[PDB]
């Protein structure tokens, strides 16, 4: 059976820019098997019900998803995504960047 | 221009759980328009897109038939499979399909592909001559003798050059304003001393349609580029992608650096400097 | 509009 290892992008829909509302997007890309949990995260908590988009696949059989949820960015807040997946040993998480 | 009609269909099983996940979407060029998914009591197929919603109520009845139909095929293919390969019941497995036409810029059919994915890996491949398949292994070379017993690759010939390539023409029809309008990026450079020394130039290209886009650290041969980056195109959420690429530059050679834009919704391609 | 499957794997 195949593993590959989710990529990770956590980024913003627009420019961040404090006090203004904007999207906090986690795409999961290139992965396999389909079986993932994904989070979004406000200062170490987890978002409410955050929402993603319907499972596709690549030319190369793996699959990609984004979860995404309304946030609106903060000079304290610090956003994140969480990641768990078969092919890591623990949840990975990526810090959002606000220019990345 | 080019355009392609494509469905990506995935189905896994689930060990003690039931029945296996059913999960298909549509594709019109990089807009998703369509879904199923079977984990519901009465799942439907779904427009994703808001143009879908002019069909009317037997185009989704149909569609929904053909989907729960393929749920039920595929979850026999992976019975089928498992019994291939003398594998468990305790174990899960996912069986994979694409499907889809391709257009010329002369607006015919110009190539039609079928794929199977046993597991993440290549199964069973109808070939672009529409008329001969390609076995991964001694398991595929027995759906590929069924497939030549029951002439699959004559209706699937008859489907992806006719079927499928009519309905693409119906669908950048009723999406035409969205599909056939080009969004070029919006695009900007950043600028950040990761020390006294050196500095990220970072190229931003933003809110554009199609995904195909190239990003390029351009330069007049005398940068000494300390490092580099380009990431995946990725989605906005909003139909729309984005894509950066970044440039570790010796602090007071930043002018020698020009980032290069192409894409199909620019009229020429964007050259720009911090 | 997607394709009803014909055959069996």
């Amino acid at each position: 059976m195949i593993q590959r290892t989710p990529k990770i992008q956590v980024y913003s829909r627009h420019p961040a820019e404090n006090g203004k509302s904007n999207f906090l997007n986690c795409y999961v890309s290139g992965f396999h098997p389909s079986d993932i949990e994904v989070d979004l995260l406000k200062n170490g908590e987890r978002i409410e019900k955050v929402e993603h988009s319907d499972l596709s696949f690549s030319k190369d059989w793996s699959f990609y998803l984004l979860y995404y949820t309304e946030f609106t960015p903060t000079e304290k807040d610090e956003y994140a995504c969480r990641v768990n997946h078969v092919t890591l040993s623990q949840p990975k998480i990526v810090k959002w960047d606000r220019d990345m | 221009g080019s355009h392609s009609l494509k469905y990506f269909h995935t189905s896994v099983s689930r060990p003690g759980r039931g029945e296996p996940r059913f999960i298909s979407v549509g594709y019109v060029d990089d807009t998703q328009f369509v879904r199923f998914d079977n984990d519901a009591a009465s799942p439907r197929m779904v427009p994703r897109a808001p143009w879908m919603e002019q069909e009317g109520s037997e185009y989704w009845d149909r569609e929904t038939r053909s989907a729960r139909d393929t749920a039920q095929i595929f979850r026999v293919n992976l019975r089928t499979l498992r019994g291939y390969y003398n594998q468990s019941e305790a174990g899960s497995h996912t069986l994979q399909w694409m499907h889809g036409c391709e257009l010329g810029p002369d607006g015919r059919f110009l190539r039609g592909y079928e794929q199977f994915a046993y597991d993440g890996k290549d199964y069973l491949t109808l070939n672009e001559d529409l008329r001969s398949w390609t076995a991964v292994d001694t398991a595929a070379q027995i759906s590929e003798q069924k497939s030549n017993d029951a002439s699959e690759a004559e209706h699937q010939r008859a489907y992806l050059e006719d079927t499928c390539v009519e309905w693409l023409h119906k669908y950048l029809e009723k999406g035409k304003e969205t599909l056939l309008h080009l969004e070029p990026p919006k695009t900007h450079v950043t600028h950040h001393p990761i020390s006294d020394h050196e500095a990220t130039l970072r190229c931003w290209a933003l809110g554009f349609y199609p995904a195909e886009i190239t990003l390029t650290w351009q330069q007049d041969g005398e940068g000494h580029t300390q490092d580099t980056e380009l990431v995946e195109t990725r989605p906005a959420g909003d139909g729309t992608f984005q894509k950066w690429a970044a440039v570790v530059v010796p602090s007071g050679e930043e002018q020698r650096y020009t980032c290069h834009v192409q894409h199909e919704g620019l009229p020429e391609p964007v050259t720009l400097r911090w | 509009r997607m394709y009803s499957p014909t055959s069996i794997l």
